[PDB]
């Protein structure tokens, strides 16, 4: 493993996401329709942190990330996913297809700066110890070249309900210094069946630098209206929560809005504090005199004790292990301590 | 299996890419409980699922009733929570002759106290001392300072409600993805241009099958109309696109 | 083997004597106790160690110097600043519960000749 | 009483002409809303108030209309 | 304060039956995890059984199951043991031992054996 | 392949107790319906008991209930018998007999007693 330190330490740079980050949200074919879907999408015009030099620190992974690279000599190698990424938790390793396209969810002991090296490959310095393999998948062998732009590669990495979902798109590009304006959707590439807790990630690169840069954005729950063309290709989209015109477009289920007045949503002031007020009673309720009683009544002549003017702490009675039945009607047994009678 | 998991730390085996013959499991006489939610137990062999999870643990006889949607109790709340929209079958059988020991088998543990209820299919395998009161415990047991786990004392002389039961929960997931687990159904020849009753990898209806001119992408298995009803299917054996 | 405990050990005055009472795989998650038996007298409780921590005790005729730690499947009793009063037989036991007390498998015991 | 609320109406020329919009918070006082114009329907933000009257294009309410000029 | 004392020492011919008492003075009786233990002369302690008086159930070791009878008399706040078919190896000092109780009392949360008997 | 063999012949004076083993070699043990049968010299066979090792339960005939103890040791893949209070009429050859199992294994679907012991 090699720790790359010959890095200028500058704050993150930012660029404009424009209309990037749209992927096919589902596996159903539709055409000549506008479909509204609520999912994790990259927001339009979202600010996107921009990395190059040898730029690759550890980044947060929140709901999911958008990854895109603009490269001329295929420097990106893969991604590291995990929680600690130091064999304390399960981790995911995706190597380049040069050896093989491979996702190994084995338990690896990783380096504090994993990478692959190259122009020919020699070093493999990604991890040291590796045992407790639980999942493996290997794609048919290929090869990732180890040595304005022309080739654009887009990736979306999600970890939802037991699936690690990878989406990708291959397109022509023509910007020197930015993400293009125009539209493309990322088709799903492979569905990985791994029920993994992913919160942190690191980028693998292949000392000298190649011509490459990469971008990381973050996904949020948003509603998008997607336009499917005659061939079932997604050709446009509106992020309806970006601004009121996109909101109007989402409400009217159309990308064209006529002159007029539209009722599109409802504004609401949100509460900022939680105000809880209960009486100044401190005496405890006399439940103990009935539950630990030594002289229970007969059922034909059952006893009744009335309990009043006291504080009823039900976490002691509910959290007791000594009762075999605790069935509640009209109230739930686990919310009982928040009520007054 | 000979090494079932504890309920506080239950095992999960994922089953995929196979033919699931449920007439052997359903028609077995060896199970005492086979209650299904979301599906019927006698039509299970005609269905296809994306993937099936088989969760397994040992619980107390009186506690078999808690392994169901909408239940409360120490196990349902702190060990294994099943969701209310669960699709699957809960299988349990008496295992006193395997899991019980004369002096008592204490290798089966359950969580007794927890700060909050579990979410569906959440696991908690920590051994943090449970805080019952307001005074910090600093890692020490005592009153209001409790150890969260406890064992079931399984003995051959216990009553039926206190005997060990082995429970296997089969969770059936239905999401828009390739199906990998299907019942033991035989396939017939494909018929086009005729009024037929079809079952395409679980998609059922009545209609006439014709050749489609839709350009499906390699990952799309079926289509829907503006009405969001099925109107196109990719055949599961030959990767041909049909309009329905 | 159940509770495995060394037959005898010998430590010098003012030193550290770590005593290992190992827990078997079948008897892994069991409470562990520690007792001091003077020669010819009844054993008395010293400290109790659980799998999650220390049970906690005081005022049982036990010097403050005595301490117990539990790591993994091995339970360690540590004696610091030992003098001639500590020469005795020490026993560690197992335990279980949920309404029937089960049994305590007592190890062989340790004869710490100072 | 509940916290201040109200509907949001978007005042706009069509997308054939411009993507600039104005938002009407109906019957909500200007202050609690967050070119701010107070009117009977509420405070309308993004439209410039002028004293020159014209034919109604986009109606606001209570005598106020809006247009793109 | 709380202490447990039993009857004196008995000597019996082999093949007979021995009954050993255990008196309890102080504290809240019937919540204690009363236990019976023994140690052979020159050998480590060996368990034989235990009893919780409130639950009225008795547990025994496999070596002594079917040969040791243990009962707890709540009225006198005492615990009794009956051991039959004594052999040559069975001679030893016999101890009556208790445990503090805390928690739900139906599930095992107990302290150590702080208090012991004087022998038998 | 699969066969069951036991220990040799024992002679006991009346009023004693006799313990007879039964070793199992080959096959998947603890699924077999191990049975114990006897035949008096010059008389037809008489049943006394049977046991299924996996279920850990033993059944006995009314003539021998309370006098015959049968256990199955899964660890050694062996089946044991204990018979007490032997009388003059109780002398006979003793056979250990098995049955193939098929089906759910909780409900009786068994083959015949294809394999037998060599006597006792
Ligand atoms: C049912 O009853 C038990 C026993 O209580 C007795 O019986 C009832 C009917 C009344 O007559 C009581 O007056 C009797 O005492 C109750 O368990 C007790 O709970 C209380 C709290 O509600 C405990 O009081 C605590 O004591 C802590 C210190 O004691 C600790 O150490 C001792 C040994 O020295 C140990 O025996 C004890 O268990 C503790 O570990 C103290 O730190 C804390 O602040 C509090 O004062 C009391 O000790 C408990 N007794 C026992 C033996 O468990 C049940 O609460 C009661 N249940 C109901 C629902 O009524
Ligand atoms: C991984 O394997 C090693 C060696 O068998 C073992 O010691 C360790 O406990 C295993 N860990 C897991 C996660 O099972
Ligand atoms: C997931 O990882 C994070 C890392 O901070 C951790 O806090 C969280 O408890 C983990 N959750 C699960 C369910 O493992
Ligand atoms: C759709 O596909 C057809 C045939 O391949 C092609 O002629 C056409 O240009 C494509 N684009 C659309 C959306 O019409
Ligand atoms: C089985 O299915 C595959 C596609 O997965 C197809 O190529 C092959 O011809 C089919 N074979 C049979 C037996 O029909
Ligand atoms: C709106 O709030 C301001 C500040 O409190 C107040 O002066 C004004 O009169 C209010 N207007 C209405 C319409 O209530
Ligand atoms: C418009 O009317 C307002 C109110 O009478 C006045 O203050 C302002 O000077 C006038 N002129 C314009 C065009 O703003």
């Amino acid at each position: 493993c090699v720790n790359l330190t010959t890095r200028t330490q500058l704050p993150p740079a930012y660029t404009n996401s424009f209309t990037r980050g749209v992927y096919y949200p589902d596996k159903v074919f539709r055409s000549s329709v506008l479909h509204s879907t609520q999912d994790l999408f990259l927001p339009f015009f979202s600010n996107v942190t921009w990395f190059h030099r040898f730029d690759n620190p550890v980044l947060p992974f929140n709901d999911g990330v958008y990854f895109a690279s603009t490269e001329k000599s295929n420097i990106i190698r893969g991604w590291i996913f995990g929680t600690t990424l130091d064999s304390k938790t399960q981790s995911l390793l995706i190597v380049n297809n040069a050896t093989n396209v491979v996702i190994k969810v084995c338990e690896f002991q990783f380096c504090n700066d994993p990478f692959l090296g190259v122009w020919m490959e020699s070093e493999f310095r990604v991890y040291s110890s590796a045992n407790n393999c639980t999942f493996e998948y290997v794609s048919q062998p290929f090869l990732m070249d180890l040595e304005n732009f022309k080739n654009l590669r887009e990736f979306v990495f999600k970890n939802i309900d037991g699936y690690f979902k990878i989406y990708s798109k291959h397109t022509p590009i023509n910007l020197v210094r930015d993400l293009p304006q125009g539209f493309s959707a990322l088709e799903p590439l492979v569905d990985l069946p791994i029920g993994i807790n992913i919160t942190r990630f690191q980028t693998l690169l292949a000392w000298t630098a190649g011509a490459a840069a990469y971008y990381v954005g973050y996904l949020q729950p948003r509603t998008f209206l997607l336009k499917y063309n005659e061939n079932g290709t997604i050709t446009d989209a509106v992020d309806c929560a970006l601004d009121p015109l996109s909101e109007t477009k989402c409400t009217l289920k159309s990308f064209t809005v006529e002159k007029g007045i539209y009722q599109t949503s409802n504004f609401r002031v949100q509460p900022t504090e939680s105000i809880v007020r209960f009486p100044n009673i401190t005496n405890l309720c006399p439940f103990g005199e009935v539950f630990n009683a030594t002289r229970f009544a007969s059922v034909y002549a059952w006893n009744r004790k009335r309990i009043s003017n006291c504080v009823a702490d039900y976490s002691v009675l509910y959290n007791s292990a000594s009762f075999s039945t605790f069935k509640c009607y009209g109230v739930s047994p686990t919310k009982l301590n928040d009520l007054c009678f | 299996a000979t090494r079932f998991a504890s309920v506080y730390a239950w095992n999960r085996k994922r089953i995929s890419n196979c033919v699931a013959d449920y007439s052997v499991l359903y028609n077995s006489a060896s199970f005492s409980t086979f209650k299904c939610y979301g599906v019927s137990p006698t039509k299970l062999n005609d269905l296809c699922f994306t993937n099936v999870y088989a969760d397994s643990f040992v619980i107390r006889g009186d506690e078999v009733r808690q392994i169901a949607p909408g239940q409360t109790g120490k196990i349902a709340d702190y060990n294994y929570k099943l969701p209310d929209d669960f699709t699957g079958c809960v299988i349990a059988w008496n295992s006193n002759n395997l899991d019980s020991k004369v002096g008592g088998n204490y290798n089966y543990l359950y969580r007794l106290f927890r700060k909050s209820n579990l979410k569906p299919f959440e696991r908690d395998i920590s051994t943090e001392i449970y805080q019952a009161g307001s005074t910090p415990c600093n890692g020490v047991e005592g009153f209001n300072c409790y150890f969260p786990l406890q064992s079931y004392g399984f003995q051959p002389t216990n009553g039926v409600g206190y005997q060990p039961y082995r429970v296997v929960v089969l969770s059936f997931e239905l999401l828009h993805a390739p199906a990998t687990v299907c019942g033991p159904k035989k396939s017939t020849n494909l018929v086009k241009n005729k009024c037929v009753n079809f079952n395409f990898n679980g998609l059922t209806g009545t209609g006439v099958l014709t050749e489609s001119n839709k350009k499906f992408l390699p990952f799309q298995q079926f289509g829907r109309d503006i009405a969001d009803t099925t109107d196109a299917v990719r055949d599961p054996q030959t990767l041909e696109i049909l309009d329905i | 083997s159940a509770l495995t405990q060394p037959p005898s050990a010998s430590a010098s005055l003012g030193a550290s004597v770590t005593l290992t009472c190992t827990l078997s795989s079948g008897y892994s998650n069991y409470k562990v106790d520690w007792y001091q038996q003077r020669p010819g007298k009844g054993p008395r409780f010293v400290m109790r160690v659980g799998t999650g921590g220390i049970v906690g005790s005081k005022g049982d005729g036990i010097p403050d110097r005595f301490s117990v730690l539990g790591s993994g499947l091995n339970r360690y009793l540590t004696i610091k600043n030992i003098q001639e009063e500590d020469e005795s037989d020490y026993h560690c036991g197992a335990d279980q519960g949920s309404g029937s007390n089960f049994v305590g498998v007592f190890g062989g015991g340790t004869k710490l000749t100072v | 009483t509940p916290c201040s609320f109200g509907g949001v109406s978007v005042i706009t020329p069509g997308t054939n002409t411009s993507n600039q919009v104005a938002v009407l918070y109906q019957d909500v006082n200007c202050t609690e809303v967050p070119n701010v114009f107070q009117t009977r329907a509420g405070c309308l933000i993004g439209a410039e108030h002028v004293n020159n009257s014209y034919e109604c294009d986009i109606p606001i309410g209570a005598g106020i209309c809006a247009s793109y000029q | 304060q709380v202490q447990l004392v039993q009857s004196g020492a008995e000597v019996k011919k082999p093949g007979s039956s021995v009954k050993v008492s255990c008196k309890a003075s102080g504290g809240t009786f019937s919540s204690y995890a009363i236990s019976w233990v023994r140690q052979a002369p020159g050998q480590g302690l060996e368990w034989m059984g235990g009893i919780i008086p409130i639950f009225g159930t008795a547990n025994y070791a496999q070596k002594f199951q079917g040969r040791v009878t243990i009962t707890a008399d709540e009225s006198t706040s005492t615990a009794y043991m009956e051991l039959s078919s004594l052999r040559s190896e069975d001679t030893a000092v016999y101890y009556c031992a208790r445990r503090e109780a805390y928690g739900p009392r139906d599930y095992y949360y107990y302290y150590g054996m702080d208090v012991w008997g004087q022998g038998t």
